[PDB]
RNA sequence: CGAGAGGUA
DNA sequence: TTACCTCTCG
């Protein structure tokens, strides 16, 4: 006789393209040089420049 | 968010802050979705408003209402189960329209552009 | 839960809310489950003739529910 | 925060890693540094470790492999010196070195190529105790303490009572003298310690003595102490304590540990390894600083902070470890599932850990404790069989080194439940069930029984008594192992044999998704790093075949797209657009697809029609018959690319004005690619040349030897002599290509693509094949794919084939093909040969199953050798396919021709062949000429070799032969 | 050429 | 244990 559990679980169509922002899928990944910047672990060159400058004024 | 975007760009809002935006002057189309952590069509529900987002980004304003946080502000706006749009106009001599439901993109996409 | 992260809303389905352990539904989803457990259907109500209100009647349709009373 | 609710992302691990080091990690090494001064008093040198500043990388990640160049990052830190005669103070910011920087996905660009990081396990610090059988007897006691210095400490207690430590190789010390040399009064350790009377009938510090933060834990755990934890001595008290434990197992008292449990292994990993080398690096530029302020003495110059400090220290450590560390490997990049199993990878072996031929058989098998943790069916086999190891899916790493695994509370809360990781050892201490809440009895549900684990043992237990349920599907197994369907139906051994197949897969010109597949080849592809992802919201603005446009909220984002690039194992890489001009997308949505990548899936095979049954031999042992359609409509053709690379009559056709030849060249073996120091064309090389690159260089001494690489592609179609093969355990290789008209038919008119024999399954236990290919049939016919998770049986009995047996006959219903389900016999039918017409007599197991091609292939394969080059010293014919070589005649081989009394053909192979000079240059001409080739008498280079290397270390080997008919004694050369 | 690492059967 | 293959690195 018919299956406990439904069949429709396990079937998928054949041309189809998958939503990874779906409910089964973790959260998107970031590029570690951009997390990295965002939390100030990594200064960008403007800044190495910028306190550089400065401190050649003061001495 | 400057070198990382974020990834949710649907806000969660408040019942004053719904006053507020209600009382003063708008210029493009308000939808505010009514939802709860629980209950499982909404889940469904979340994927679509976020597309629809990112189709009008200043041309219109979506934001959501979460019912366990403000009760009394839903039963006032007579909403009568989970899944609950509002679609409230620029124009403030027009009516506003209430959606229970899961309802198609589709669907939404001809509210906005024809009715509200 | 998380206002924005719904992969985590699926806890509450696991242990769940009491008043939801078994959430009911519109009336058109009895008739549906009737006529899957053998049985017979009728559905009365009113419908616009918009484009929603057409694929609701088919999907009565073809699960087999009378929609005469439509 | 993360997986509970979803399966984790398989990088996380080295995501995390990365990010302590590069604060916590660094930070922590920075502090020790030490003020340097030298003599009576010198110039004080202050490192500030108060400010460090880590900047961004200079190359972008494309670039730095283009050109060879090593992705790294910049640390300046704040410095000031005092000479000691100035009494004044200058402040800069030194740059002292580059320290490497990782891609998302856990890799590293060194010097050009893709690096990544093995991850070790190594038992942790802390006191053990083992009785040792005595071979007289009562039985030893003893106890140890690991520590991070690695010296262990001995105590051990005799059938009189001992305490006498085992440390020095003699006999007999004393724990109560160590004790004294603690100050400790006599009295005093008589009031601390119980067990007194036994003690009294009885009337180093800077590597054993500290132990770590886990090493202190661990002691205050198993005799129970409270020292607090910034405490990390090796105190006295602990010693007492110990001792006291040992009398108490002779007592009877006692626990004796078992050392194969995780509670008692540690795991160290990318950040460990980083800090450590960084220490390294440190200890270094010390020594540079010193010898610095020695130079300015002899100058008499006022130092200027830079010109003290240099940044080879920093950057030679981390070159040296990514270049020769043990535990440091190039990624595999074959294909898309090799780059994401690498990472996950765990070894008992490396620096500092147990090798293969030494370690015990114990620590080879699976205990109770890995289970969530570590997946028991992947290893490698070998001498190195069960030292190396897999991740399984759900792990993650603990604050402390110990892995951990998700279990859910089912017991009453007032949320009832949540999600919990736990540690090895506390999760023996709870009731752990996997069944389900499905029967009822007269009594209520909570009555009824269930298999349970507890304390390291699996009994039956009422559902009331259970406190931790474990829930997911694929936790206890790894990435490969969770890619087989049907699992269930397949005997262990032969998933060992199935994981490390699939690795071997080569990507394919075209790619098709499988009709069966168990769903996380989802997954698979999204953290494989072959694919396009969206990094933004907006809108697809313009789309080329190189590059795509994305506009969001008034930007443009351009992302570029690889086209036919090789990788590490001469396998191509492009990557194909899935996305219409003109559509929106949200951040992580799919973009493009890469090789083996269809839709968003892993894709590395194709789907046949295919049966099981003999066919006139072409089959036996495992060999497989295929059909012609496979190679003309292009089913399994893989493009293969090759480098050549170089230091700076017919022939010379292509090369240019330079010498260097033209892209779009077709050239054969022997053909010059760029001009006596010539560089050609190996044997079975023959392809397009679709590249040429002038590299300059820089690091050498001279301006690089610029380095002139070619690259060549060869189109390969499927031939007798490869190897194909399914996912569950079935491997063989091609033995006929026959035309459609002679293959077996079915009741449609249609033709089996391949034959493969049905006595393989028996012996192999797969019968998880039988039902992929039924289910396969159907869903072609019906247009359905399936992804079904493992151990369906849960549900119900039978489960399985109640899924199969029901799509079998929805389909021969739908499309009216009577065949496809047959009452009688389900699963087989009647089909006929192709040659007579005739039926066969007993009904076959038809289906389309899915089957790969592996990287093994004919063309690698083959050798062949006559004459040639030779060798040096041994003068012996070269080693290798490449180098055009010879074959080994060794040992066993000699034996074998002994054993037939082939004296002849043996001493052949031993001079004319291998290594006897004059001899070799004369049966080249004995041949061409058509004569007959004499038995040689005087001795191959081999022996006159080990005579030249005795008479070095004074001794003398002579060859005397006494001529029988006159008695002469002549000494051979 | 000396080491190291990943495979194969 | 035998044989086989690829690579990097000073
Ligand atoms: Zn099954």
């Amino acid at each position: 006789g018919d299956p406990v559990y439904p069949t429709i679980n396990y079937i998928q169509d054949p041309d189809e393209v998958i939503d990874y922002r779906g409910p089964d899928f973790h959260e998107p990944t970031p590029n570690m040089l951009a997390y990295l910047k965002e939390h100030g672990k990594i200064i960008s060159r403007e800044e190495l420049e910028k306190i550089l400058a400065k401190e050649k004024t003061e001495e | 968010g400057k070198y990382v975007r974020e990834d949710y760009l649907v806000k969660k809002v408040s019942a004053k802050d719904i006053q507020e935006l209600i009382k003063g002057e708008r210029n493009v189309p308000l939808i505010i979705d009514f939802y709860a952590t629980w209950c499982g069509p909404c889940i469904l529900m979340a994927q679509e408003l976020e597309m629809l987002a990112v189709e009008y980004e200043s041309n219109a304003l979506i934001v959501k209402v979460d019912t366990d946080d403000e009760y009394e502000f839903a039963r006032d706006m007579q909403v009568r189960g989970l899944p609950t749009l509002y679609f409230i106009s620029p124009d403030p001599n027009k009516d506003a329209i209430r959606t229970e439901g899961l309802i198609p993109i589709q669907m939404m996409r001809d509210i906005i552009n024809n009715d509200l | 839960m998380h206002q924005d992260k719904y992969s985590e809303w699926k806890m509450l389905q696991w242990n769940p809310p009491e008043f939801v352990r078994a959430p009911g539904g519109p009336p058109s989803n009895v008739a549906i489950s009737h006529v899957r457990l053998g049985g017979r259907a009728a559905f009365m109500g009113k419908v616009g003739n918009d484009e929603f209100g057409q694929e609701m009647v088919l999907l009565m349709n073809k699960e087999k529910v009378q929609t005469r009373a439509v | 925060n993360e997986g509970i609710s979803t399966i984790p992302g398989f990088n996380q691990i080295q995501f995390e890693g990365f990010c302590r080091f590069i604060d916590q990690g660094l930070t922590e090494e920075l502090y020790k540094f030490p003020k340097i001064e030298d003599t009576d008093q010198e110039i004080e040198f202050q490192l500030f470790v108060e400010t460090y500043q880590l900047v961004e990388p200079l190359i972008k990640e494309r670039d730095a492999v283009y050109e060879s160049l090593t992705y790294s990052s910049e640390l300046y830190v704040s410095a000031g010196l005092i000479w000691k005669n100035s009494r004044d103070m200058q402040e800069q910011t030194i740059f002292i070195g580059n320290i490497p920087l990782m891609n998302s996905l856990g890799t590293s660009i060194v010097n050009g190529i893709y690096r990544i990081v093995i991850n070790q396990i190594l038992q942790s610090p802390g006191i053990y105790y083992r009785s040792e059988l005595d071979h007289n007897g009562i039985s030893v006691y003893t106890g140890t303490i690991i520590s991070d210095w690695g010296g262990r400490s001995e105590l051990e207690i005799d059938r009189k009572a001992r305490i006498w430590a085992r440390v020095s190789r003699k006999q007999k010390i004393s724990i109560l003298v160590l004790s004294s040399a603690m100050g400790l009064n006599l009295r005093e350790i008589l009031e601390n310690v119980c067990y007194p009377e036994i003690f009294l009938s009885f009337l180093f510090f800077q590597q054993r003595c500290e132990l770590g933060r886990i090493g202190r834990r661990n002691m205050n755990r198993r005799l129970n102490l409270d020292i607090p934890q910034n405490n990390t001595f090796l105190l006295p008290r602990d010693i007492l304590a110990a001792a006291d434990h040992l009398i108490g197992l002779k007592f009877g008292m006692g626990a004796l540990d078992d050392m194969n449990h995780l509670k008692n292994k540690r795991i160290r990993s990318v950040a460990d390894l980083l800090q450590d080398q960084f220490g390294l690096a440190l200890v270094r530029l010390e020594n540079v600083v010193r010898g610095t302020i020695c130079g300015a003495i002899r100058h008499k110059l006022i130092p200027t902070p830079q010109n003290l400090v240099t940044s080879t220290p920093l950057t030679t450590t981390y070159e040296s470890f990514f270049g020769l560390h043990p535990l440091s490997q190039v990624l595999d990049r074959t294909n898309p599932l090799t780059q994401i199993v690498h990472g996950r990878k765990l070894s008992y072996l490396g620096p500092g850990g147990l090798t293969g031929r030494t370690a015990s058989f114990r620590i080879r098998d699976i205990h109770p404790s890995h289970y969530g943790r570590i997946c028991p069916i992947d290893t490698s086999e070998g001498i190195n069989v069960g030292l190396i190891g897999s991740l399984a899916i759900h792990a993650r790493i603990g604050h402390w080194g110990s892995l951990e695994s998700p279990f859910y509370e089912i017991s009453e809360r007032s949320t009832g439940v949540r999600m919990l990781y736990l540690s090895p050892g506390r999760d023996e201490y709870y009731m752990v069930a996997a069944g389900n809440s499905l029967a009822l009895n007269q009594d209520i549900q909570e009555e009824q029984v269930v298999p349970a684990r507890y304390r390291q043992e699996f009994l039956t237990i009422a559902w009331e008594q259970v406190h931790l349920r474990s829930i997911f599907p694929f936790q206890y197994f790894s990435i490969g192992a969770s890619l087989i369907p049907f699992i269930e139906h397949n005997d262990a051994n032969r998933a060992l044999m199935s994981s490390n197949m699939q690795r071997q897969a080569v990507p394919l010109s075209r790619s098709e998704k499988c009709i069966v597949g168990t769903g996380l080849e989802r997954q698979a592809a999204l953290d494989s790093g072959a694919l396009a992802i969206a990094e933004r919201e907006g809108r697809v603005v313009y789309t080329n075949t190189d590059k795509i446009l994305l506009a969001g909220n008034g930007d443009i984002l351009s992302i570029p797209l690889v086209i036919y690039q090789r990788s590490n194992k001469n396998t191509c890489m492009h990557q194909k657009l899935q996305v219409p001009r003109g559509k929106c997308i949200k951040k992580g949505q799919i973009l493009a697809d890469g090789a083996a990548t269809v839709g968003g899936e892993l894709a590395l095979g194709k789907n046949v029609l295919v049966a099981y049954m003999p066919w006139e031999g072409y089959n036996s042992e495992d060999a497989v018959l295929i059909s012609e359609r496979l190679v003309y409509e292009d089913i399994y053709t893989s493009f293969h690319i090759r480098k050549y690379e170089i230091q700076t009559a017919h022939l010379l056709r292509n090369l240019d004005k330079n010498g260097i030849v033209m892209l779009g060249s077709w050239v054969e073996t022997g053909d010059i690619l760029v001009g006596e120091t010539c560089l050609k064309l190996p044997i079975g090389g023959r392809g397009r040349v679709i590249d040429v690159r002038w590299i300059q260089k820089r690091g050498g001494s001279s301006y690089n030897p610029e380095t002139i690489r070619v690259y060549i592609l060869q189109k390969r179609e499927i031939k007798v002599g490869d190897k194909v093969a399914g996912r569950h355990g079935n491997k063989g290789i091609i033995s006929k290509i026959l035309p459609r008209q002679d293959m077996p038919y079915l009741q449609d008119g249609r033709s089996v693509d391949m034959v493969f024999n049905p006595l393989g399954v028996p012996s192999r236990m797969n019968v998880g094949q039988i039902f992929e290919c039924s289910l396969g049939l159907a869903g072609s016919l019906l247009d359905r794919h399936y992804r079904i998770a493992p151990f369906d049986e849960r549900y119900e009995q039978e489960a399985s084939r109640k899924l199969v047996f029901s799509e079998l006959y929805e389909a021969s219903k739908q499309t009216a093909n009577p065949w496809v389900f047959e009452p009688e016999y389900p699963g087989k039918s009647r089909i006929f040969d192709g040659r007579t017409g005739n039926p066969f007599e007993q009904p076959v197991i038809i289906g389309k199953p899915y089957i790969l091609k592996l990287i093994h292939q004919v063309d690698d394969k083959i050798h062949g050798r006559s004459s040639g080059h030779y060798a040096l010293v041994t003068q012996q014919p070269l080693r290798g396919r490449a180098k055009q070589g010879g074959q080994r005649v060794g040992e066993m081989e000699v034996w074998a021709l002994e054993g037939f009394g082939v004296a002849h053909i043996l001493q052949e192979m031993l001079t004319y062949k291998s290594d006897h000079i004059r001899a070799r240059q004369e049966v080249l001409g004995t041949t061409i000429i058509g004569g007959t080739i004499p038995n040689p008498e005087d001795a191959p280079e081999s022996f006159r070799l080990l005579v030249r290397e005795l008479r070095s270390l004074a001794l003398e080997l002579n060859h005397f032969l006494v001529s029988e008919k006159n008695f002469q004694i002549n000494r051979k050369e």
